[PDB]
This record gives C-alpha cells, sequence and structure tokens, in this order.
C-alpha cells in the first residue's frame, strides 16, 4: 500500500511548483493527508498536516489540497534552498497502516555552474611505516552533480586499486565527492608524480603529488 | 521545548534483535500517539508502527507485524522499539514522531541500526598534511572502519567553519573510509595544530589525532 | 456486529485518521 507521486520535479526560481500524491479510496480518500521534507543529511521535517494545515515555523509559501484520490503540495516563491525531497502520507483503512510516498526530489533551476575544488593528499608517514599507501583525492563545490575522476602515474592512466563515491548533495546545494588511490609503498616510490585529474562539464582540474 | 532523543547507533547479527528508546519531553506523555517510521540507506520512508502511550496499544505494518514489538515507560516518558529476527534489510535509520494526524512536528535525530554478519572493525586515523605551498585544506583520513556510522569532530568542537566531513566510500574489500578536511588561508601554514576528534561508536573508539604541518 | 470495543485499536485510529 503505497501513494504513487513524481520521482523528479524541476521548476524555475520565484515560480509556484506542485507535487502530486496519487492514492486510492482507503488512504487518500477516507483519511488525511500529510506532507513532508527532507533536506539532503536531515531528518524529514513536516510541512502540512490534514489536508492544509501548516505547523508553526512553516513559511505560508508551502500550500496543501486534497481532492478525491488526489493531494497536491504547493510552493510558492521557489528558492534554491527548497532543493530537498519532499513526501506525502496518509493512512490506509483497508489494512490500518500509515502509508508513505516514495519521494519526489525537488530541482530549483536557474542554478550556475561551478568548478570542482579539488585537494589531493600525499600518503601519510604514520601509513608508510605501516606499510600502506593511500591517495586521498578530494573534490568539492561543484554544480552540476557529475564528475568524473582519472589517476595517472606519471602520465600513465592508473586504472587498478581506485574507489571513488558518489556525488552528495551539500548545504550549499553544490556537490561533493571523493576518490582513493590504495598503492603500495613501492609503487608510490617508484614513480615521480602521481595525478588525480578530474573533469566536470568538460573541463578538468588536475592535481600533483610526489614521493 | 517538546524534544525527542533517541538512543545510539546499534549493530547486530542476523538473527538478532535490537531495541530503540525514544524518550519524549516537553509535553504529556499520555497526550499523543507516537509513530515509529524507518528510512533505509538511500530509500523512502516507511512506516512501522504506532503506539499509545496511555494503555500500550499498538498497531504495526504487516511487513514488521512478525518482527517488532513496541512497549512504553509512562514513568521515564519513554516508547521502546524492539525488532527481532533482524535481517540485512533492516539496517536503516530508525525514527520517532510524535503525532499529528501523523508522524508530526516533533521527530527524533534517528537511530542507525547496521545487520551484517560481518565483525566491526576499529578506524585507522592518519593525518591528512597540506603538502606544497591563498586556500590549503589539512584533514584526517579515517581508514578501513567497518560499520557506519563515524563521528569527526576538530579541536573539540571549537571548530566549525571550514570544515567539510566528506561522505565515506564502500571499498571492494567491505569497509568504510572517510576524509574529514578543514580549509584553512595557505598564510595560516605552519602555525596552528589541529586536532581530528574519531568517533566509531561500533568499535568503542574514540582517537584524537595530530594534523601539524 | 456489535458497536467497537474501547480496545480497538484499529477503529480508534480509523477513527482519528479519517477525513469526513
Amino acid at each position: 500500500s503505497v501513494l504513487t507521486q513524481p520521482p523528479s520535479v524541476s521548476a524555475a526560481p520565484e515560480r509556484k511548483v506542485t507535487i502530486s500524491c496519487s492514492g486510492s479510496s482507503s488512504n487518500i480518500g477516507t483519511n488525511f493527508v500529510s506532507w513532508y521534507q527532507q533536506l539532503p543529511g536531515t531528518a524529514p521535517k513536516l510541512l502540512i498536516y490534514e489536508n492544509n494545515k501548516r505547523p508553526s515555523g512553516i513559511p505560508d509559501r508551502f500550500s496543501g489540497s486534497k481532492s478525491g484520490t488526489s493531494a497536491t503540495l504547493g510552493i510558492t516563491g521557489l528558492q534554491t534552498g527548497d532543493e530537498a525531497d519532499y513526501y506525502c502520507g496518509a493512512w490506509d483503512s483497508t489494512p490500518g497502516t500509515w502509508v508513505f510516498g516514495g519521494g519526489t526530489r525537488l530541482t530549483v533551476l536557474g542554478q550556475p555552474k561551478a568548478a570542482p575544488s579539488v585537494t589531493l593528499f600525499p600518503p601519510s608517514s604514520e601509513e608508510l611505516q605501516a606499510n600502506k599507501a593511500t591517495l586521498v583525492c578530494l573534490i568539492s563545490d561543484f554544480y552540476p552533480g557529475a564528475v568524473t575522476v582519472a589517476w595517472k602515474a606519471d602520465s600513465s592512466p592508473v586504472k587498478a586499486g581506485v574507489e571513488t563515491t558518489t556525488p552528495s548533495k551539500q548545504s550549499n546545494n553544490k556537490y561533493a565527492a571523493s576518490s582513493y588511490l590504495s598503492l603500495t609503498p613501492e609503487q608510490w616510490k617508484s614513480h615521480r608524480s602521481y595525478s588525480c585529474q578530474v573533469t566536470h562539464e568538460g573541463s578538468t582540474v588536475e592535481k600533483t603529488v610526489a614521493p | 521545548q517538546v524534544q525527542l532523543v533517541q538512543s545510539g547507533t546499534e549493530v547486530r547479527q542476523p538473527g538478532a534483535s535490537v531495541r530503540v528508546s525514544c524518550k519524549a519531553s516537553g509535553y504529556t506523555f499520555t497526550d499523543s500517539y507516537i509513530h515509529w517510521v524507518r528510512q533505509a540507506p538511500g530509500q523512502g520512508l516507511e512506516w512501522m508502527g504506532i503506539i499509545k502511550p496511555s494503555g500500550g496499544n499498538t498497531r504495526y505494518a504487516q511487513r514488521f507485524q512478525g518482527r517488532v514489538t513496541m512497549t512504553r515507560d509512562t514513568s521515564t516518558s519513554t516508547v521502546y522499539m524492539e525488532l527481532s529476527s533482524l535481517r540485512s534489510e533492516d539496517t536503516a535509520v530508525y525514527y520517532c514522531a510524535r503525532d499529528s494526524r501523523g508522524p508530526g512536528i516533533f521527530w527524533g535525530q534517528g537511530t542507525l541500526v547496521t545487520v551484517s554478519s560481518a565483525s566491526t572493525k576499529g578506524p585507522s586515523v592518519f593525518p591528512l598534511a597540506p603538502s606544497s605551498k591563498g586556500t590549503a585544506a589539512l584533514g584526517c583520513l579515517v581508514k578501513d572502519y567497518f560499520p557506519e556510522p563515524v563521528t569527526v569532530s576538530w579541536n573539540s568542537g571549537a571548530l566549525t567553519s571550514g570544515v567539510h566531513t566528506f561522505p565515506a566510500v564502500l571499498q571492494s574489500s567491505g569497509l568504510y573510509s572517510l576524509s574529514s578536511v578543514v580549509t584553512v588561508p595557505s598564510s595560516s601554514l605552519g602555525t596552528q595544530t589541529y586536532i581530528c576528534n574519531v568517533n566509531h561508536k561500533p568499535s568503542n573508539t574514540k582517537v584524537d589525532k595530530r594534523v601539524e604541518p | 456486529h456489535s458497536v467497537p470495543k474501547l480496545s480497538d485499536f484499529e477503529s480508534e485510529l480509523s477513527h482519528w485518521f479519517k477525513n469526513q
């Protein structure tokens, strides 16, 4: 028993956005609908309850609607900070269970493009004293949220021992990622310059470390 | 100041039980229902059940009818959720919430429960030095730990500006690794020592590592 | 059928969440 929601909604700043929650007679048709917001990294926050009522502290730009087997969440004055996952919920009286939606990821449009800020950290001597080597490429503050990471050993492509993260949204609405090159101390001293190259929107930023 | 405080992260083997606690404060415990809702890593919200704090009446979802029990202590104003026959799909952040015609205004911080047959592994903290010579980055590498989570602070919490704790990578070994950085002016290199305070609750790891140039 | 018992939490909740 699940109410259905659009997987993704994109809309423009200072405009109105609409998220629709479709259900059945048992859940939305008979019972109240509540709308929640989950900003990245946080717990769900209630936005609307009892179809339209607003808990204290929630701005009037958030509005709630219900009709038959449908529910609607409306956001006026859309800001970049409103980018979050929005959820709908209701009570299904057939099983007697609170049913949630699948989530709607709101993306505000008109967001500029940022180049990845890349930092390459060489292996620590304490890790080298432990007969292990790790190169740490940390990428931050980039938008859109796609990035490709490639490693080079004295301009030779390093394929093995590379583990990269999926991009993650931050508080600033930009994305972050990390790549780790696990090498042996022999592989670290055998070359002269290990490099991390990060490609975003067609441009490449590269950083180099030496033994 | 209505506050719902939850217990800490828990690691359990498949087939065991976990008890999570939710202490409510700032209101009359018996005047509001309590919901329990879970969120799996990378997935959506799943309601688990509701408890009536007066008589202890409970309603559970069919998916968890066979594995969840909810209890209440009226004296201490606390709800208890116990999930048994634990399985890998029970690894999730579990939340308690006060009712407002559904899960409502006041929620908990969330308790991460990881169900795995693998043993917990303590983290290894290494200093990430700036290196070459304006902006610069220093940090700490928390390597080869299982399971999640790990909490990293800088200078015992006095340093909060320019601190970015990056999300962890799951390696082929099944262990996690994380890096926490502080962005500083490069003119301030060599003048301040930084200490990263790493905490890994599953392994009782509280390590303080110094990052100085 | 009888009137639901006050112990029926399912009916109490179906009445708590209901929207006439």
